[PDB]
């Protein structure tokens, strides 16, 4: 059972469904509680004299604000949710988000489709950290645009390949992808001029026939002469693998960006963990 | 008036409750008690038939009162109508956009369609009336709002279907199946019109004038895709001949066709239907061209899949199914819902990007939310695309009060219709309720999905999703979209799963320069490039190099208001050059004159009618720079508008008002007049920007009285204080229980004109907003202010704003305000140089010379006066250069020019007054003329000097007078040093001295340091004479200097000086609201209706009501820097009324004044006044009295103290100057930095006296020694008691002895001044010292009296106990004596404070706090109290404390009852009767006689202020303190503080 | 970064008892060694999955820290952590560098 929390019907809702789901041991999920920071602390103590069903589990998700209560940070079990801590961890994230038998269809060519926008996705995404360089201001850029990505990839491809076990990759809609991305699925969040040049920079260099090739260079020169290579594989697994296998010496290069783009923060990051560190003794 | 609305209300209730027969079973009890009033209805008509005459049915006994009980009771039946009312809405869902009382109107006259014709554009996207035949029987047709009308190809009849609902539906039904049929065939002929070399002109013009302009447009769109798909089919081969050419000549010609057509001359249906066609082929041209440069042959390649593209199929059986609308991969279709005619977007890129976003989001079933700042078009390009598809758009401006039940309604009408939702700034709502509305967005889509589904078939279970607790049936064509402000941060962030539920889009940079080149070609101005290309440019140019003003805009939005005008301006050249070859010659030929058109100077023409009123002086010259720049070698020349200028001229003549043409005196205003109605006619939102004072309000008054006296349209102005009221007072409340409507006051007086019951539609009616501008109410107006000229409300409701109602703003500043409300309304400037000194100089002596003072020898004086003033009141004059000069002093509050004039007017006023009083009092002997020529010199002289420098300290002042000695020639006092502000004039026409007025006076004995006791000085006989000079005209007044400086003593005794004036006390603090003013008008005045209106007035018959508010400027000033009081008190003040919000009706105040007090500006917690309302009240500075002054004043109070003991008479002096410099010194040591409550005034010398006097008052005789102990202890309790720091109390001791012994050389030390200073009566009779021992053997014995029969807790007497004990008994032994004591918990203060209590006979009262503790339960406890105290007369010890406090109405109430001793809104109702019958019997046992309620209150405030005694215990917290010294300045001015603090 | 008691005995009993890598384990000091190893491994796995990824690493450097207090050959290395913690405390002069 889903409850939004902010009204008072809502409350009722939410308390007559957890009244239920302690008897029956369903699940009950409140969403955006923190925006009844008051209302926390009652069901908090509602929650305390409680003997509820085995089965049952209750969910609240909020964002990270100091409004909620300590007690019920302390009572509950605490999940942070945030961006992947870099490409390898964004790619595994996407990959296990999408079902499999999604990416596993009729064309055989689905599958390097969902990889190349994986491989954006995070490469996009993870630029974010720099947001003075990797873009220009903090877009949310996040799982509703990778979704909607997946659904105009299905889409175009199940319009071109009917059916078919195999498509010419000259034959994918490249043109529609590239602008259907560029236009609506992550250009409808782009409000500057050269962030959009950035975005169309980066899905004609990834969306085009050339990606189907083994040669095919998925960033140059990571750090001297060394680059990632686009794997060669046609299936699903092998490419969960070839992220699997990522060397985990992730470094701005990997985005485009300079080398000396995270300097300055890993300096920051490292003064600010000294400090923590510090602040605990 | 009452008759009317009676008549329209049966009329209706009749028809309800005749025509359906269910509501007998649902609603049967009002059913019959509408059969009773229907009956006696009945009688009454059948009477009022018997005799026709009026005045016969005038004189039928008891007809008013039957009216008004008739309309009570319709209301009332009409508000229990609710479920009816939703079962209707449910079975035709059209009804879910209709209001209460118009769908009460649509259902009662079902029979009588002819009532229904003003309702069909709330249900119908452009149906305004409906087409019946003369029989009014079958429906023919229907019609929209611009006069396009369509026929039915069947025609439904209203008598095969008699049911509402079901003629309703035929007829939606048979609207969209002939709009299917009409696009058939223009698609058909068309197509003939399509693939052709050249195009018939006549042939073409033939088939747009047949088809609607709906139908048009895409029956061309029609055309052209199939052209193209054809086009792109044969290229499908791969290197063949491109006939994609042949469809661009084909784009081309027709379009060269209809650019000819705008050309000439067009009725403006057919004008606006090849506007529309010439915007859609400029796209058509654009898109084909990008096309082929591309070389595009295949139909599937996605350069032409993105497009947009219509495909006709003449082979579908279902009419409504043959169009199908497609872009990229989303297929829609068409609606076909009467759209009218609409203004057509030019389909800019981004529009294109806005289009393809907005399909993907629709296709994939999830709204779009486009965002990006104001102007972008974000909300006209969705309801562009929703026209585009033929759905119905209906557009929401969302508040916050868009809660989850009013929103879910909205969802539920839009889903059961079939609708577009358009919420604009959706993030306007509050987190909560947009997190609890993303449950209703996200059922909604998700029962789409499953619409959307294969599986589905529509002839299983219709598709249904939980909406408010109902299954609600979803149409598929239903859309949500949300367009907001994201930059704006005020606005509510959305939630995270609310945000996934929509495809945001960024709608930042809208191609300007497409749409003004597309908007000029549309129009017919030739070489319409260039006229873009140098008008964007120029409008960058505007934004970029003028300086930065708050009201300047120079947007997409300013573009298209000039471009629209350029338009017309265009059409208004051509038809007066038309007129002019007509009577000149016989020659015409449009060609000729469109050629030989200079576009040019009809777009700068635009231009200056738009910019250039809202420019300031310095930027004007500016701007003609640019436009002399980009726009070389043309001019424009405003036109003479001699017609409208006589009307000014005699508007101004009869209004006082000073007139001028070009460079005259008052040309200025006369331009910003004319710029004014300039951009009243071009815009349905105005703006007047301009500082208080630069004749603004003057400006469109005189133009509504000009206007009506030329067009002979009767005009009527609604002025609205919009921050006088709560925004739900001002735009309607919905009921969270009774879903119930009530209405705000200008959502009623927008309903009221829309209603037209009174012919309001035929009257130019002007809706100001007379106040201060805030994104919190404005923004509530965007959406009438746009296009959509629509309020739409929480309840669904939206009212169409009539064309001759204009929403005008009367501001002095725009800081606060928006980009979104800035760019939504034209501005005009209003400099304070455009109103002149000379004009208002001008002004004053007309209407002196015209209008009576009295209500003629006073007339005659008045113009005598006027001519002997004449000579200083023009420019470069006495009063011109004193007002230049006071400008460069420092005052008290911020100096305005109105402000001294209208002091200076008022005070002449009274001059003339004087004048007439001599005249009247020497009838024998009137007054001549050099006599009066002489007074009224002097007065002119002494009125300046207390006009430009009242609110200025005495140095100011006599700087001011240095330099009108310098400057004047009128004879001036000889004085070698005396400044003239110590002068004043006498009736006899010389000056005097004020010191003649200042007596060595000797007060009784028994009068010593009495509140009503005054010793005489030269500023209380200076400011006495100010004060009753400026309440003689019934001005309103503020008395602004330190606390304690004698303010309300100033005016109490210019008070007594008018016996016709009651005065009523008002103590604000900083949670005062209007609603204090509004318990105070309804306990002492009434409410009456007068044939001109409903007037306030005060129960007295003849006396004038003096509200004194204590601390105007304490209320807190909201986070756009208004304060609803002030706002409030200027409203009545320069209105002379307020807005009744329980009927939304005008009250006009009468014998009602206001005199306000206040702390300089700078103190901790007072915020300036607004400049707005110091224009209409005067201020003068009470500063503290001098060491002389109060050397003087307390000198004599200890002279008449010192005199009950006659060996002690010859210490006064040296007992006055001690106590004077200890004061000063304690003043000067311990200021208000240190600590909030340091606060020393001569409040606390007049304390000093009091209790001296207490003290020496019962003893025989009393040494010298004596005396000065007595000193010493009131010098020990007043300014000791309140010291925080140990330190500051051993400064206190220790200077207290260095000044006793320097006053006081010649006595011993120790017997005089031992350190335990201590003083009781409990020991013996009379208050003698007493010695440590004794008191705490006394206070022992009295303890364990306590213990036995009260509160039994063992304590401890130690000094401090003994000290604090002797405090508080000190402190109950007077009246009205209240108590803050200070210190932490547990340190004995409760229960020192009941232990005193007891002993001095109090009872204590303390209020029984719990969780459900709420203002009324504090209501009902203070009732009590004062009950018991003031009834039964029991003396009370309302013991509080600071954790009791749950509320700030609870300390505003305790404020109010410490200031005043009662509260005027506490008893009310059967409680204030019950209270009067009380008071009666304690009078009655008192032995007072007392009959009315006047005199009653009056001993019942009396006898509470004797008994009850408050003691207030709180923590000493740093910022608390702070906090209540703002929030309850009783505690910190009526309370004696005594700081315990913690255990030394 | 609120935990209570009651999370840390969760941690403990998730340790001690349904332990996988105690399954067919007999020796009792081997056993308290898979047990030592785990309590750590468990205590970083739960907390940190409600935590920053920016504080993971502090929190694993405390872990350590107490991983290394925990062995007897190893020396305290208390000098080197207080110059890691408070090094930039130590007041320089121009002359210096
Ligand atoms: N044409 C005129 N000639 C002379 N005096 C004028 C003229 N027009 C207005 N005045 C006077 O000058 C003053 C202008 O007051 P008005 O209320 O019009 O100004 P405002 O700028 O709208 O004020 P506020 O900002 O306080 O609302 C009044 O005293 C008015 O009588
Ligand atoms: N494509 C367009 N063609 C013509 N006028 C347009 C176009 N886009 C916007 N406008 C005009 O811009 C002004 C502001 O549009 P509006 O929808 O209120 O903007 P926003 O959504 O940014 O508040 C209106 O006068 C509107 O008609
Ligand atoms: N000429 C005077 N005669 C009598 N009392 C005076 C005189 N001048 C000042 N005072 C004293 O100054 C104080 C002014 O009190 P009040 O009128 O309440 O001041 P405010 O209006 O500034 O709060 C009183 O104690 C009053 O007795
Ligand atoms: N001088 C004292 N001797 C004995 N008990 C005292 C003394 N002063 C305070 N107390 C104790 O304080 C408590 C009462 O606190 P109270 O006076 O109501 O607090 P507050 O000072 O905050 O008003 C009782 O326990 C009482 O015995
Ligand atoms: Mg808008």
């Amino acid at each position: 059972t889903s409850i939004a929390i902010g009204s008072a019907e809502g409350f009722n809702q939410a308390d007559k469904a957890i009244n239920t789901a302690v008897k029956s041991g369903r699940w009950v999920m409140l969403k955006n509680v923190h925006l009844a920071p008051g209302w926390l602390m009652q069901l908090e103590k509602k929650l305390h004299s409680l003997q509820p069903h085995a089965c049952f589990r209750l969910f609240l998700t909020m964002e990270i604000n100091p409004k909620v209560p300590v007690n019920l940070l302390r009572a509950g079990r605490i999940f942070v949710f945030e961006p992947p801590p870099g490409v390898k961890a964004n790619m595994l994230r996407t990959f296990s988000s999408i079902p499999v038998s999604r990416i596993c269809k009729s064309p055989n060519e689905r599958a390097r489709l969902y990889f190349l926008l994986a491989w954006f996705h995070a490469i996009i995404q993870e630029r974010l950290r720099y947001a003075p360089l990797g873009w220009s201001k903090k877009y949310e850029f996040g799982e509703s645009d990778l979704r909607s990505a997946c659904d105009t990839v299905d889409t175009w491809l199940d319009d071109t390949a009917k059916g078919r076990q195999n498509i010419s990759p000259d034959k994918i809609p490249w043109s529609a992808l590239k602008t259907l991305m560029a236009q609506s699925i992550y250009g409808g969040r782009v409000d500057n001029e050269f962030d959009q040049r950035l975005l169309n920079t980066f899905l004609e260099r990834l969306f085009t026939t050339r990606s189907f090739d083994s040669e095919f260079k998925l960033a140059c020169k990571v750090d001297g002469h060394k680059d990632i290579q686009m794997p060669d594989g046609i299936r699903r697994e092998e490419f969960v693998q070839w992220v699997e296998l990522l060397p985990d010496t992730q470094t701005p290069s990997w985005l485009g960006l300079p080398n000396n783009a995270e300097r300055v923060l890993l300096t920051t990051q490292g003064v600010d963990m000294i400090s923590k560190m510090l602040k605990m003794q | 008036d009452v008759w009317i609305d009676v008549q329209r209300r049966w009329v209706y209730l009749e028809g309800i409750f005749t025509g359906s027969a269910d509501i007998k079973h649902l609603l049967p009890v009002e059913t019959q008690r509408f059969q009773s009033i229907s009956t006696e209805f009945l009688a009454l008509m059948k009477k009022v038939s018997k005799s026709p005459l009026v005045m016969d049915v005038l004189n039928i006994q008891g007809v008013q009162r039957s009216l008004e009980r008739l309309a009570d009771l319709l209301g009332k039946i009409q508000k229990a109508l609710g479920e009816y009312l939703e079962r209707e809405r449910s079975s035709f869902p059209r009804f879910y956009f209709v209001g209460d009382e118009d769908l009460l109107e649509i259902i009662g006259n079902s029979k009588n369609v002819a009532k229904l014709q003003k309702h069909f554009k709330k249900m119908f996207a452009g149906v305004s009336s409906i087409i019946l035949n003369e029989d009014n029987s079958v429906v023919l047709g229907i019609s929209s709002r611009e006069g396009e009308e369509v026929m039915f190809k069947t025609p439904v009849s209203i008598t095969e279907h008699p049911k509402i609902n079901e003629w309703l539906t035929l007829v939606e039904k048979e609207m969209r199946v002939t709009l299917a049929k009409l696009l058939a065939e223009s698609v058909t002929e068309v197509e003939i019109f399509g693939k052709a070399t050249s195009i018939d002109p006549n042939t073409y013009i033939t088939w747009i004038d047949k088809y609607q302009a709906q139908l048009v447009v895409l029956s061309a769109q029609i055309a052209w895709s199939e052209n193209v798909e054809t086009a792109l089919s044969s290229m499908g081969g791969g290197g063949d001949a491109a006939p994609l050419h042949s469809v661009l000549s084909n784009v081309e010609v027709t379009l060269n066709v209809l650019a000819d057509s705008v050309l000439m001359e067009q009725p403006p249906l057919r004008r606006r239907k090849l506007e529309h066609l010439i915007t859609e082929l400029v796209h058509q041209r654009d898109v084909t061209r990008s096309l082929i440069k591309s070389k595009i042959d295949n139909a599937k390649s996605f350069e032409w899949l993105s497009q947009m593209r219509f495909y006709f199929d003449p082979k579908q059986t279902d009419v409504l199914q043959q169009l199908s609308i497609q872009m990229a991969n989303a297929k829609f279709n068409y609606g076909f819902e009467y759209l009218g005619v609409q203004d057509k977007l030019v389909q800019t890129p981004l529009t294109d990007r806005c289009y393809l976003t907005m399909t993907q989001a629709l296709e994939a079933r999830l709204g779009g939310s486009p965002f990006g700042p104001a102007g972008t078009g974000k909300t006209e390009s969705v309801k562009a695309l929703g026209h585009q598809l033929g759905r119905f758009v209906l557009v929401f401006n969302c508040d916050e009060t868009f809660d989850f039940q009013a929103m879910g309604r909205i969802f539920v009408g839009l889903c059961q219709v079939g609708a577009w939702g358009c919420f604009d700034e959706f993030n306007r709502l509050e987190e909560r309720m947009l997190s609890a509305v993303s449950q209703q967005v996200q059922c909604i889509q998700e029962a789409l999905r499953e619409h959307s589904n294969p599986n589905y078939d529509k002839t299983s279970a219709p598709i249904t999703c939980e909406l408010l607790n109902k299954q609600v049936k979803v149409s598929p064509d239903m859309a949500i979209f949300i367009t907001m402000n994201p930059g704006y941060a005020g606005r509510s962030n959305l939630p995270d799963n609310l945000k996934k539920l929509f495809r945001s889009l960024a709608m930042t940079k809208p191609d300007r320069q497409l749409i003004a080149q597309v908007m000029l070609y549309s129009q017919g101005f030739r070489t319409a490039e260039v006229l873009a290309n140098k008008i964007v440019p120029f409008f960058k140019l505007c934004d970029e190099q003028l300086s930065s003003q708050s009201h300047y805009d120079f947007g997409l939005r300013a573009l298209k208001s000039v471009l629209v005008s350029a338009g017309n301006v265009k059409r208004e050249r051509i038809q007066k050059i038309k007129r002019e070859k007509e009577e000149r010659g016989e020659a015409v030929d449009e060609g000729e004159i469109a050629e030989n058109l200079p576009e040019q100077e009809i777009l700068i023409q635009s231009v200056c009618e738009t910019m250039v009123p809202k420019l300031v002086a310095e930027d004007i010259p500016l701007l003609f720079s640019l436009l002399s720049d980009v726009f070389p070698g043309v001019q424009y020349h405003r036109g003479e508008m001699t017609a409208l200028r006589e009307e000014l001229k005699k508007v101004c003549q009869e209004m006082y008002l000073t007139y001028g043409d070009g460079e005259e005196v008052g040309g200025m205003w006369v331009e910003k007049v004319l710029q004014l109605y300039q951009i009243t006619q071009i815009n349905h939102g105005l703006m007047m920007v301009g500082p208080s004072g630069s004749g603004k309000s003057m400006a469109w008054r005189v133009l509504l009285k000009a206007l009506e006296r030329l067009e002979g349209v009767e005009g009527v102005a609604h002025i609205i204080d919009p921050k006088a009221i709560s925004k739900d007072h001002l735009y309607g409340t919905l009921d969270p229980n009774t879903r119930e409507w009530t209405d705000g006051l200008f959502t009623h007086v927008l309903r009221k004109i829309i209603d037209s019951v009174r012919g309001e539609l035929q009257k130019r009616q002007w809706i100001v907003f007379d106040g201060d501008v805030d994104p919190e109410w404005v923004e509530n107006l965007n959406s009438v202010l746009d296009d959509n000229k629509l309020l739409t409300l929480p309840n669904g409701e939206r009212l169409s704003l009539p064309p001759n109602v204009r929403i005008m703003f009367e501001v002095q500043d725009l800081k606060y305000a928006t980009l979104a409300t800035v760019s939504r309304c034209g501005m005009v400037w209003f400099s304070e140089d455009v109103l002149s000194t000379d004009m208002i100089f001008n002004n004053f002596l007309a209407r002196l010379r015209s209008i009576p003072l009295d209500e003629s020898p006073m007339l005659q004086i008045q113009r005598d006066a006027a001519t002997i003033m004449q000579p200083y009141f023009t420019s470069n004059g006495l009063v011109t250069k004193a007002l230049e000069h006071a400008f460069q002093l420092e005052h008290i509050m911020d100096l305005t020019r109105l402000r001294c004039l209208g002091s200076l007017f008022s005070m002449l006023h009274q001059a003339c007054r004087n004048v007439a009083q001599y005249n009247a009092n020497h009838p024998d002997f009137p007054m001549q003329i050099e006599q009066l020529e002489r007074y009224i010199q002097r007065y002119l002289v002494y009125a300046i000097l207390w006009s430009l420098s009242g609110d200025s300290r005495l140095k100011m002042r006599a700087e001011l007078g240095e330099y009108i000695r310098r400057i004047t020639t009128v004879p001036l006092p000889t004085a070698p040093n005396i400044p003239i502000i110590d002068y004043e004039v006498s009736i006899s026409g010389e000056w005097s001295p004020w010191q003649a007025k200042v007596p060595q006076i000797e007060v009784e004995t028994h009068k010593v340091a009495a509140p009503d006791v005054v010793v005489p000085t030269l500023d209380t006989v200076r400011h006495e004479a100010l004060l009753y000079t400026w309440l003689a005209e019934h001005k309103p007044l503020v008395l602004c200097g330190p606390p304690g400086s004698g303010k309300t003593m100033t005016l109490f005794s210019a008070l007594r000086a008018l016996p016709d004036m009651e005065v009523v006390g008002l103590n604000f603090s900083s949670a005062t609201t209007p609603e204090l003013l509004l318990k105070t008008f309804d306990h002492y005045c009434e409410y009456r209706r007068t044939p001109n209106g409903v007037v306030l007035a005060p129960v007295q018959l003849g006396k004038w009501l003096v509200l004194f508010c204590d601390e105007i400027n304490l209320p807190d000033m909201d986070k756009y820097g208004t304060q609803r009081v002030i706002s409030f008190i200027r409203q009545m003040v320069e209105h002379g009324g307020f807005y009744r919000t329980s009927d939304q009706t005008w009250v006009k105040l009468e014998r009602i004044q206001f005199v306000g007090a206040c702390n300089p500006p700078t103190d901790p917690g007072r915020k300036p006044l607004s400049h707005r309302f110091l224009r209409h009240v005067p201020v003068v500075y009470v500063d503290y009295p001098g060491p002389a002054s109060l050397t003087q004043i307390y000198g004599t109070f200890n002279r008449a103290m010192l005199r009950l003991i006659p060996s002690l008479r010859t210490y006064a002096e040296p007992l006055t100057a001690a106590m004077v410099e200890f004061y000063t010194m304690s003043q000067e040591r311990f200021t208000q930095d240190t600590q909030p409550h340091y606060i020393y005034s001569p409040r606390e010398m007049t304390r000093w006296v009091r209790g001296i006097f207490e003290a020496l008052r019962p003893l025989e005789t009393l040494p010298v020694e004596g005396l000065i102990r007595i000193w010493a202890h009131e010098a020990l309790r007043l300014f000791q008691d309140r010291l925080v720091e140990d330190e500051e109390r051993r400064w206190t001791d220790e200077n207290i002895d260095t000044v006793a012994l320097k006053h006081f050389p010649n006595i011993d030390r120790e017997k005089a001044m031992s350190r335990p200073i201590l003083y009781s009566n409990w020991l013996s009779k009379d208050y003698i010292p007493v010695d440590q021992e004794e008191l705490r053997d006394y206070v022992k014995a009295r303890l364990k009296v306590f213990y036995e029969e009260e509160l039994d807790v063992p304590l401890v007497l130690f000094n401090e106990v003994l000290d604090h004990v002797l405090r508080i008994d000190r402190i109950f032994r007077q009246p009205q004596g209240h108590l803050l004591l200070i210190g932490v918990s547990g340190a004995g203060k409760t229960t020192l404070s009941r232990f005193v209590a007891w002993m001095n006979g109090l009872s204590v009262y303390q209020i029984k706090v719990h969780r459900k503790y709420t203002g009324e339960d504090f209501d009902e406890d203070l009732r009590t109290v004062l009950r018991r105290s003031g009834c039964k007369n029991e003396k009370i010890a309302f013991i509080m404390d600071e954790s009791n406090v749950l509320d700030s109405g609870f300390l505003e109430r305790m404020n109010t009852l410490l200031a005043n001793g009662e509260v005027p809104g506490l008893f009310e109702g059967d409680e204030y009767a019950t209270l009067m019958t009380q008071c009666k019997e304690g009078a009655q046992k008192e032995g007072l006689m007392l009959d009315s309620h006047e005199e009653l209150y009056k001993w019942f405030t009396s006898q509470v202020i004797r008994n009850l005694h408050v003691v207030f215990t709180m923590n000493p917290s740093s910022e608390g303190l702070k906090d209540r010294a703002a929030t309850s300045p009783a505690l910190f001015n009526r309370c004696v503080l005594n700081w315990f603090g913690d255990w030394s | 970064y609120q935990y209570s008691l009651q999370f840390f005995l969760d941690i403990y009993h998730n340790v001690l008892y349904e332990n996988p890598n105690l399954k067919g384990v007999t020796d009792h000091t081997q056993r308290l060694s898979i047990i030592t190893k785990d309590l750590f491994q468990v205590a970083f796995n739960r907390v940190a999955r409600g935590m920053l990824h920016q504080d993971h690493i502090t929190f694993a450097m405390l872990l350590a820290r107490i991983k290394l207090k925990g062995t007897v050959g190893e020396p305290t290395y208390d000098a080197e952590f207080q110059h890691f913690l408070r090094g930039n405390e130590i007041v320089l002069s121009a002359g210096s560098t």
